[PDB]
């Protein structure tokens, strides 16, 4: 199964973060990733479905870019709603791995 | 008087840039990279270029970037024409194979029903399929009917390479370097200004480069990052070693019309007795090239006991070494290669087993796959071993790249978009490390190149070119320095720009630097010429008139 | 559309578990049906998804020979798993992949449902 | 002075009533990007930092916006994008079959709008075929109790992909260079005939491709008055249209939230349709205020009072038709609305009104576009409740007691362009000069004015969608190079003012300096010398090249 | 001591590889329409080697043909349903049974795809192929499509434009080899409208060498090549569908028709294609009169049809929107020997399935015309080869050839290079052509092919202004250079250069120089420059 990590593991910021990510195992797995966001003790949802272009909903604040092993995702203008924690996906085998799960604080 | 504003038009000056770029096959019409690529011109011009240094990242090429849309556009406008095999996805009972000179187990024989071209009556249709690409749900499915669906390759083109030598557009220029010793990343110290790269081949390989470039002095080793166990490490080899390939039997070809027109190709009985396919090299070559490579592992990432390792695991595209031999994919399981300690005895070969796929879900897409025809008859192939590429963990073989396949011939190469607007105080590339009072003598040389779907994509590039000599001169002509390449007199040069004295200019740096120099302000001599033009210009109409 | 979890507050470590998430919007769609366990503090991990109603199932070899997905009633899809150990415990989810291109969202798991702790 | 000698103008505000190709210029900021829509590209080039307009002193030009090209362009252009938006989206080759469909019955009553249908369909398995059970609408539903959808008479249905978005973009219709539009200050324009003070803009502001039928929606607003427009008031056959002096808010929704249910036919490939409604069903209402509409409609009446004097006037509901023509036909928050309209102008009403007008509407998955065959669109259940607030900002009318009409798009387009044309400068021109040798913004100004500001024109003249903005650009260069190329053929190459060795002709014309520098315009001066432009260029280039090569012979010793 | 001077507006032409863009099935609407009158100019003291048999032309016209072809044919209905199993048997009209149809029962689905039912369409015995079960010809190897009824098969005159700084040279004169010189040459930015028309072993409303019959030779040593013979005065040939069709329109499926035969009505007999018999007489004694004096001591005799492909062996020809096949062998055969007195007739058959192009599956389905078709035209040509003389076609290359061997391409360098002592019109002399450069230059100055013709032209203008510039001349049509000339290059007379010398045979003799003088002429400019600058 493939292994999956981030960097930064936990950071600490308002506005103008990004989480770069590498996702080791095969790289390059193409657009192929998913993005997610999970509010403190409450489910997950859609941020970016192929490292490309915001879901619905969503706002243009979210946004994920980025082809090879180094996908991307850059959130702008953060308002409190923002600050939660993000994960790398694949999209390429059936058991898709998540990141540890990066933290974004103040 | 001090040094006043004037403009040079052509003289050698690069950004680091991103522009587009197009294919150019050989002009031989033998291999006729389809043949819709425009020919190659019969000399690609490379000219050394004197002191001057450029800092290649071979990660962060935007050709490579570019290389893998294009060969991609190539890949699905050849898939395109030839058939869908949507209608092959039926429920499969599927038996073991058992020729009348021996079984296999790495086979099976399908039989399934569908509709002729006649739309109403069909017939049983046995058919033979590996282990390898079907699924069971003892009846089975081809690999990814539901996530997706496949596309049977046209059987008359053949996926073999042919060397595509992409050619920089009008007003950009590629630069290859010709340090020999060179690790990609990093300064090289002397460049070549090269008309159109040299001839690329398509190659698609894994852990085992095949058919590559050669190191020309010693084995030498790329890092995309030294402390971080992601990032991949290319090896580069001098000399080379035979990879010699087998398909040892012979299969049928049977052709099965699926409706009115189309047809598509499956095995049937096969005829010899099975063996099992295979692919061997030197034993002694192979254990010498190793060494040396663990010996500059050593040299270069130091004190650490370094060890080879086989693939860990996954898919079998991932572990092994997948190539299209004689226009059919197989994938060979490296655990004899890349493991230690199995005393080989050194006489014989060393031979690794190899599967052979039917179905190839390769680009790292999904939604899109092929349906490689079997070829009939025995295949051989006998390629380089050119290159391997590994990571940090001990030192163990990867694949599954194909941007890491096209990183590594390119990695010479680099874009540089030349910019013929040269705004300096006053009193082919060859000459831009000489002093600017010299390079002026050359500035026609770079000045003749801005002139001299993929139709319509290099005549968007042509047409960037146009509309990029007309800005210049438009420029010119609302500079009215338009049509000639150094102007009259009377405009100050402000001193807050730069700082240097009159004589030191000219002899001391190098264009680019002058370029680095006076980037930032461009904007403001381009308005303060513009405004300058414009009240010339009116005091020249109170002349024009008397 | 809304997604739901349902199953125990605890479960005890060597006893059967079972899990069933309800699509209150709507029926139970053709899309991809998901399992995303949360451990604490660690990567979340797929258990056994199916591709609607009724579908062929994709399990994981890494939790081998203990996952089953069944659907009971066009609104229930649940999971159950045998032989828990300790390492289990975790709040697990349920999502759905969008298998196809044109839907907002593609094969992502785009509606979670909230998701419920269990201790073993 | 001396005899008349020739002199050459290059950038003169000059033009001629043409036809050229116009190039899309979408809406800059990115979150229109991101809600992905059929009318608007990204491909299409970012609207201007500042949309700019001059106006012009002293010049009448003629405008017939039912005979303008902004209304073909835009057709063909929105007709193209939309067979673009819809070519990748799923063709649903496999719906047209028989279909067992009874009235469908919620848990709470029954609905008039809907019916379930059962059916059989052959799925991405082709050995599998099973019943599917989705709801249909009874407008689009054509009967044989077995029922079929109404388009597969004309062509196989494609569906909308609820990526993109039906929503209007606004699109500023922008011109390649050498071309300028020409916008009419008078507010109370009729639309035909002249116009006595005009504008000149590099682009228009953004127009909301907005289909709509007996009604406008989200357009203009006549600033001073409420205006009719008529292509010709003897023919009944033409049509009418309001501009409405205000706005007249309109509120629509569906009361109901709907479920949407995929169906897999393809791998990756599915057919949406709508599942059971939530909620007790309630009928579509699009309601508008009354004693607004009242004063309005009055207003209307009292205005079209003159175009058809001494007459009593009633406006009647439509007869019948087709239910884009009779029903007022429109978009909003993507889904179709079809309303009956009666009420509104039904004569009915003696003036006496006091709380909202009522219109119950319709809703229809299967719509054809343009009144074309060959083309269906099968628009997907937009789920949850939707209420858009929309202005209704004009009104569409035709003579037999005057009645809505509809289904005409291209008046849609009509109604909001009745004030821009084309013109292609034609930067040459040729007359006399002072000097003697051996935007837009002094058109109607005197000539040696223009004389002076030729160097505006001449700055602004320097400078299939892809292939269309490819188009674009190449006119611009062929132009640009003739223009140039024309000139150094003349001898003046990069000089405005081309002084010229060649005399006049008494036969091209014999009016004299003060006459054609003080009271001739460029364009009565074309007028005039617009018969012999060929001869005089062709002879041009003949003195230039003899005085070229008597240079030449008299440089050799 | 002599001096460069570069003159611009030059008339020179190498034999050019250019593309020409087309002009309006056959015209399309895309293809622009073609300007009314093509103008025409007349030279002195010029003759151009033409090979009819390697020029660019021909290739461009079949691929343009063929691409409008498919462009016609892909929009309209693809008729791939209709490939299944026939049960067919003889058509019995009123009048009698006819071998050419028969009438085919077969299955077909209705518009909704459930439920199918039996249709009953009348097909020509040619185009139906045994498989009581018979299949489509074209249907083994891929889709057939069904042609448009709104679109036209007349041919529309399609007039060949060329691009900027290319002009089409027309060799006018009456006798010709084929190849080779010509003595006057007509020059024309686009050509006659040339009719495209499906021609073998015959043409229809070709050109005429109204003066005397001409041959053609593509080899007049190999025998496998094929001969043309440009026939004289005009031969009448005149049809008509012998009977009267029925169209029966079936829906095969949601939003596709499928025009198909019905029943006839009429008297049942085969298209008669004759013509004067006078004519013919006149018209075989004077051709075997010239391929007599063309080959000494070698007689000539003509064989009928040799037999093969029913594409190559036959006449073939559209008219009326039918397509024909006429066996030319008793036309041709010598065994007949009766009379000459009245207007003899050659049989044509009708096929609606067309493998145009030899291309095997890439078809097209007839659109069944309802009703008699008049269809009269001139012949002006034959197609033979020599080896008791069998005809043989099916080349459609060599039908264009027929009526495009008369066109050349020439592109013009404008700048040309020319010493000169002073310091700083084809069969005119370089001095006198001086006065007529600036009518060059201003020459020089399917859509997509519009914008290659385009694009070519801007770049070649932009590069002939960039190398002047480099040679300090931009936008001036005579320069005088301050570099000296190196005499080693060229040795001729200083009074001869300027009156005597053939423009043509000058440039051919300081090619070898051109590029080393240009890359001399840019350095002297660079450093006149430097020099200003000091
Ligand atoms: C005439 O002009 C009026 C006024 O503009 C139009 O009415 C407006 O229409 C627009 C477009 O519908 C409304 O704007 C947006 O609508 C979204 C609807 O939600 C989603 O619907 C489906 C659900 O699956 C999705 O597929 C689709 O992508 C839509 O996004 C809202 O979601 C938007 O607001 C939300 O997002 C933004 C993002 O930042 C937030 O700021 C908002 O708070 C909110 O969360 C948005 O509303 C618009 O609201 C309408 N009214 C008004 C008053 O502006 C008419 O349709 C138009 N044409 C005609 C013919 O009348
Ligand atoms: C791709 O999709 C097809 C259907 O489109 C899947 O085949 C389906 O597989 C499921 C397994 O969950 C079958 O359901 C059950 O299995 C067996 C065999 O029928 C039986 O015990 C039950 O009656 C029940 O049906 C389902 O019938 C079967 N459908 C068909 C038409 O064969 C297939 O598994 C998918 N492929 C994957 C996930 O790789
Ligand atoms: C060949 O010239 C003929 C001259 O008539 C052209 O038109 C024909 O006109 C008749 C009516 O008298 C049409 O119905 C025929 O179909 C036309 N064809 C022929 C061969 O006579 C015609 O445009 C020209 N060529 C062809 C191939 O039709
Ligand atoms: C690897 O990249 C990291 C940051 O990601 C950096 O700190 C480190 O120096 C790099 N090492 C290399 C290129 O050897
Ligand atoms: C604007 O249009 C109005 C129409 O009433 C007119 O009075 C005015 O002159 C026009 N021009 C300007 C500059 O306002
Ligand atoms: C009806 O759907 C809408 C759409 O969001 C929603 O507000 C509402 O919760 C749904 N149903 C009920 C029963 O409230
Ligand atoms: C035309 O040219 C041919 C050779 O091409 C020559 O034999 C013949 O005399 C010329 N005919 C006329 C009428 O000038």
């Amino acid at each position: 199964d493939i292994q999956m990590t981030q960097s930064p593991s936990s950071l600490s910021a308002s506005v103008g973060d990004t989480v770069t990510i590498t996702c080791q195992a095969r790289h390059a797995v193409g657009k192929n990733l998913n993005w997610y966001q999970q509010k403190p003790g409450r489910g997950p949802q859609l941020l970016i479905y192929m490292a490309s272009s915001r879901h619905s909903g969503v706002p243009s604040r979210f946004r994920g870019s980025g082809s090879g092993r180094e996908f991307t995702l850059t959130i702008n203008n953060l308002q409190p709603e923002d600050f939660a924690t993000y994960s790398c996906q694949q999209g390429y085998t059936y058991p898709w791995t998540f990141g540890q799960g990066t933290k974004v604080e103040m | 008087g001090s040094l006043w504003v004037t403009v040079y038009y052509g003289v050698p000056v690069w950004r680091d840039a991103e522009t587009t770029l197009f294919c150019a096959s050989d002009a031989k019409a033998y291999e006729t990279a389809t043949h819709a690529c425009v020919p190659t011109d019969p000399n690609p011009q490379e000219m050394v270029l004197e002191n001057v240094t450029e800092n290649f990242n071979m990660w962060k090429n935007d050709m490579v970037d570019q290389m893998h849309t294009d060969v991609i556009s190539i890949w699905d406008q050849s898939l395109k024409p030839c058939v869908k095999l949507t209608p092959l996805c039926v429920t499969l009972d599927c038996s073991t194979y058992n020729n009348t000179h021996n079984i296999s187990k790495e086979m099976k024989i399908c039989s399934f029903n569908m509709t002729t071209e006649l739309r109403d009556k069909k017939r049983k249709v046995n058919v033979l399929f590996y282990k390898l690409d079907l699924v069971p749900l003892t009846n089975y499915r081809l690999i990814s009917c539901n996530t997706s669906t496949i596309t049977q390759a046209c059987p008359k083109v053949s996926f073999d390479p042919i060397p595509i030598h992409y050619c920089a557009p009008a007003g950009y220029a590629i630069l290859k370097c010709n340090n020999k010793t060179f690790n990609g990343t990093g300064p090289c110290n002397n460049v070549s200004t090269v008309q159109c790269t040299h001839g690329i081949k398509p190659v698609v390989s894994t852990q085992l480069l095949l058919n590559g470039s050669l190191a020309e002095e010693e084995i030498i080793i790329r890092f995309e990052n030294l402390t971080d166990n992601v990032k991949i490490i290319i090896v580069q080899l001098n000399e080379t070693i035979n990879i010699t390939c087998t398909r040892p039997n012979n299969y049928t070809r049977k052709s099965i019309r699926i409706g009115p027109g189309q047809s598509f190709y499956a095995m049937g009985e096969i005829v010899g007795n099975i063996r099992e396919a295979h692919c061997n090299i030197s034993a002694s070559k192979w254990n010498k090239t190793l060494e040396r490579v663990r010996t500059k592992l050593k040299e270069h990432f130091p004190n650490k006991t370094i060890e080879f390792e086989p693939s860990s695991g996954g898919d079998l595209e991932i572990t092994t070494h997948s190539f299209n031999c004689g226009g059919e994919f197989f994938y060979c399981n490296t655990s004899g290669l890349f493991n230690s300690a199995i005393n080989g005895t050194l006489t014989s070969n060393v031979t690794l087993p190899c599967r052979i796929k039917q179905i190839i879900n390769m680009w790292q897409r999904v939604g899109q796959a092929m349906y490689a025809p079997p070829i009939a008859g025995n295949i051989t192939c006998k390629s380089n071993i050119t290159g391997l590429l590994l990571t940090r963990d001990t030192f163990r073989p990867t694949g599954g790249d194909m941007k890491n396949n096209w990183r590594s011939e390119l990695y010479k190469y680099k874009v540089v978009e030349i910019k013929p607007l040269g705004i300096a105080p006053t009193r082919f590339l060859g000459a831009a490390g000489s002093t600017m009072g010299a390079a002026s003598m050359t500035l026609t040389v770079q000045a003749r190149q801005l002139l001299s779907v993929w139709g319509i994509k290099q005549l968007q590039a042509r047409v960037l070119a146009i509309e990029r000599y007309l800005k210049d001169q438009q420029l010119l002509g609302l500079w009215g320095c338009s049509g000639k390449l150094i102007c009259t007199t009377n405009v100050p040069w402000n001193a807050s720009w730069s700082n240097k004295s009159k004589n030191d200019i000219w002899d001391n740096m190098t264009w680019m630097q002058w370029d680095r120099e006076i980037g930032n302000h461009t904007d403001t001599i381009y308005r303060l010429l513009e405004d300058s033009q414009n009240q010339q210009e009116k005091n020249e109409k109170d002349l024009l008139c008397l | 559309v809304q997604l739901q979890e349902s199953g125990p507050g605890l479960v005890k470590p060597s006893e059967t578990l079972s899990l069933t998430c309800t699509v209150s919007g709507g029926s139970i769609d053709d899309y991809f049906w998901n399992w995303v366990r949360q451990p604490p503090g660690k990567p979340l991990e797929c258990i056994g998804y199916i591709f609607g109603r009724g579908g062929g199932t994709k399990y994981n070899p890494s939790l081998d020979n203990r996952v089953t997905i069944s659907t009971d009633t066009p609104n229930q899809f649940s999971l159950k798993l045998r032989s828990v150990t300790v390492a289990d415990t975790a709040i697990y989810y349920c999502a759905r992949w969008n298998l196809y291109d044109d839907d907002f969202g593609y094969n992502s798991f785009a509606v979670w449902g909230r998701g419920v702790l269990v201790t073993v």
